[PDB]
Parts: structure tokens; sequence; C-alpha cells
């Protein structure tokens, strides 16, 4: 990804082999900086809505007509806004995001009819998964506030037209963009952004209101979509050790039908339950969260002594192979996210909004058993641990008791 | 590079269009048979119809041309 300047506009490109370009507006948007709870989930909803040149409905009739596909997220740091089309039909899918950025009229009744229920329905899908609303609830108790903001938009607090027009006023700005083409020609967007996205308003960097803290506690959240539990630990001092320290603990199996030899998956054995440890980079802070989800909360709160414990064991001592294992593990995943569209948006928008060079998986650090001891040991004695219970809550495992 | 998709507008009214009604004309064609064909089939019996359609048909015809002997008619 060349990284260059159009306009004044941050623009990332990668020329490929391929029929499909992938273009990406990221914005410094995310749930973090939100303004009011869940005005970035609705910003990110009311992307491609009407605009002044062109309505919603013309474009997705026009959209079909190239084939082409929409695709929107909201992060704690960004929201990506990206479209997936044939090489040639670029012009047309800059010319788009212009539009969006410059010229959105944010009407009430799109608001009320079109934006609200589909980020309400949106919710509920994610929220299907208890293991979601488990390690939602771990940020909203480690970091309170920014970090702990709700990503998506909930009911008991309404975003109003007013809340996501000033939002959009400060985050549709040349500051707050980044382009990303993938299997892009590079000096061809350059041109072509340069000419769209002139006109943008510079505004300023968007910033979280109030510096990122540190809390520890409990979220009890009394579901009946099912059970989980996340042990969480907020790190003051993100480290990139706890990426090969996630991929080593594991948890999910890497074959069918297997349980897996990571020493979170061997906590699972005999049970129905699923663990998984992720490490959430954030750049202030970090978290560190093991999730484990189920049918049974007597199974669950058996998994979840088993692997505070095997933190435990790996503050201990990690073997040679184990190291050597996680590294392995740890380079794969980043492999793999720099593939997966949604996630490369992400990264690059990082770097480029932030100024967080990319870290290339082919130049990803292997950390000694030594290392990867050090790093369980401080999280097993974080004085910070975080528990967010979902379900049958009065079942399962509280925070002192872990 | 495509700028703009490629497309025009084709009039339409009530939402009809040319190429759509005239996938239909051939429709309207057989229905129209049918209703000739069944009106004609229900005034069979009246003796106008005899005398001026049914009768002139070449070889059938002559299935209509049917004359009472004045022996046996009253009127
Ligand atoms: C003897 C009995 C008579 C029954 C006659 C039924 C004739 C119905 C014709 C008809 O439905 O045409 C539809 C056609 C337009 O098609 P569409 O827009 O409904 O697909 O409509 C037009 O093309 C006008």
């Amino acid at each position: 990804f060349s990284t260059a300047e159009a306009a004044g506009v941050k623009v990332a490109a990668q020329d490929g082999q391929s029929p499909i370009s992938d273009l990406s507006v990221v914005l410094r948007g995310g749930s973090r900086y939100a303004t009011v709870p869940g005005v970035s989930h609705i910003l990110e909803k009311f992307a491609f809505q009407n605009t002044v040149p062109k309505s919603a409905l013309r474009f997705v009739r026009e959209l079909e007509l190239f084939g082409g596909k929409l695709y929107t997220h909201t992060t704690r740091e960004h929201i990506v806004l990206r479209t997936q089309f044939l090489k040639q039909d670029l012009p047309y899918f800059v010319d788009a995001f212009a539009n969006v950025l410059k010229e959105t009229k944010f009407q009430q009744f799109e608001l009320t009819e079109r934006v609200a229920p589909v980020a309400e329905l949106d919710l509920l899908k994610r929220e299907s998964d208890p293991a979601f609303t488990a390690l939602e609830a771990a940020h909203e108790v480690a970091f309170r506030t920014g970090l702990g903001n709700s990503v998506y938009a909930q009911g008991y607090s309404p975003v109003t037209l007013e809340d996501v027009k000033e939002f959009a006023r400060q985050v549709y700005a040349k500051q707050n963009v980044a382009v990303v083409g993938n299997n892009v020609v590079p000096a061809d967007l350059q041109q072509l952004v340069g000419t769209a996205f002139a006109d943008l308003q510079e505004g300023s960097k968007v910033t979280q209101a109030g510096t990122t803290t540190l809390h520890g506690g409990e979220a009890r959240v009394r579901t009946s979509t099912g059970n989980a539990l996340t042990i969480a630990l907020p790190i003051a001092e993100p480290k990139p050790v706890y990426h090969a320290l996630a991929s080593f603990l594991g948890g999910p199996a890497s074959m069918p039908w297997s349980v897996g030899a990571s020493p979170l998956a061997q906590a699972t054995v005999g049970t129905h339950t699923s663990v998984k440890a992720t490490y959430h980079n954030y750049g202030d802070a970090g978290l560190f969260a093991i999730t484990i989800k189920g049918d049974s909360p007597a199974e669950i709160s058996q998994v979840a002594h088993k692997a505070v414990q095997a933190l435990k064991d790996t503050g201990a001592e990690v073997t040679e192979e184990q190291a050597a294992r996680a590294y392995a593990k740890s380079k794969f995943a980043a492999a793999e996210a720099f593939e997966n569209p949604d996630s490369s948006a992400s990264v690059i928008g990082m770097e480029l909004l932030s100024g967080v060079s990319r870290i290339a998986p082919e130049n990803v650090q292997k950390f000694t058993p030594a290392e990867l001891s050090e790093a369980a040991a401080q999280l097993s004695a974080s004085a910070k641990p975080v528990v967010a219970a979902v379900g049958q809550v009065h079942a399962l495992p509280f925070a002192d008791e872990l | 590079y495509v700028k703009k998709p490629s497309y025009k507008i084709v009039p339409h009214f009530l939402g009809f269009n040319i190429p759509t009604v005239s996938k239909w004309i051939p429709i309207f064609g057989i229905w129209g048979a049918a209703a000739g064909i069944g009106a004609l089939f229900l005034i069979e019996g009246v003796p106008r119809t005899r005398q001026d359609i049914l009768s002139k048909i070449p070889i059938i015809g002559e299935h209509w041309i049917r004359e009472i002997p004045a022996s046996d008619n009253p009127f």
C-alpha cells in the first residue's frame, strides 16, 4: 500500500492482478469518539442515504447495474465504508464517496424509517451470540467512557437527528478521512480523490472526550439467548507480546471435530463449551479477554476456573515449542487479518489516520518463552480483573471466585 | 475507466412500457379470436348469422342452408 496525499486526504492503494477492486473510506469516527452513545453506529447506517446529487434509491439502482456491493461497519476506532466493484468502475465509486461526505441530506424521516430500524436489527443480530454481549460488557466495565462507550445504538439512549448531524460535521472532514484502495492503480486513485474530495471541509481531528481510564469490576447481564463469560484484563501498556499470548492460549480447534492442543482448548474437554483468547490493542490502552460461551452455566464455571489456572501456568513456564507455536499462530493471524478486506482497511486506516506504521506479517516478532511468561504473569497479577457474565448470571462465576 | 452507468428511461404510462406490452400483443390477438369464436358460436342460432356469415363459408357453409318444404310450413 503506497501511502500518498491527494488534496489533503491521505490515500493508500495497492495495485493487483484481479478484475475486482475494493475502495474503502476509513473515518476517524468510531465509538470512542462518539459525542452521544450510539452516534457512530447511526452515522455508519446513514452512509449512502439521500445525498443532494443522488438519492439512496438511485444509488442502489445504479450499484446493481455495475454489480457492485456495499459494506459498512463501526468499530471503537473507525467507521469503515467499503465498496467492491469491477476495476474499471473506479471513478463512479470515488464520486459516490464524495457525495456521501460532502452532501448527505440528513433527513428526519430517513432516521426514523430507514436508519434507526436497520441499526436496531444489526444490534439484535449481534446480541444473538452471548459471547458478543459478554465482550461488549467487559469493555464497558473496564473503560467506562471512550473505549467503554457502546459501539452500537441502543433503545434506552436515543440518538437524535441533531446528534448525528453534529457528529457528521466533525467526522466528515479532510482531517478524519482516509481512502484505501485494494487492487486500485495508485496514481489513478490519487488523481480522482484529488478532484472529488477537494471541496470537503478541512475540519479538525476528532478527539476522545477525556483520557482513557482503566477500571475493574463485574457486569451481570441477565439474558436468555445463551450463557457466556468474559475474563478481561485491562492493559495500561499495549505490547505486541499479548498477540502471541492470545494465539498461544488459543481456544478454537485447528481441525474439524477436534478440541485443539492449546491450553484453553484443553480446558473445555468433557464440556460442550467454547473458549477464545483475544487481545485488543487500542494504542493508548489494551484489553486481554478470555470469552467462554456454552449451554450449561455449570460447565462454563468449570472452564472459567481452568482458564485462569492456564494463564497462571503460562506465567510460571512456557516451553520453547510452545513459544514457537505462539509465533506461528500469531504470524498466521496477522497474515489473514491483512488479507480480509474489512480488517485490512482498518489496519492501513490506523496507519494513515494516526501514524502507527503497520506490522507486516513477515515482521511479526518472535517472543521467547521468557517473554511470554512475563506477559502472562503480568495478567495473572492484574489488580483490576473484569468479569462479564451473560445469561443465567446467578449460576455463572464472580470476579472474587476466579 | 467508466465514470457513469449507461442507461436510458424508456417511455411508460400507468406502469406499462412498449417492450412489455409488445410481448402481450399476440396474447390479445388470441383472446380476440377466442372472444370472436365464442360470440359467433353464441349467435349461431340467429337466422341472420346463418344467412350473412355462416352459410357463406366454403364447403362447410351448406350446413346452414336448410329449407322447410312448403308443404310442411303453416306460416
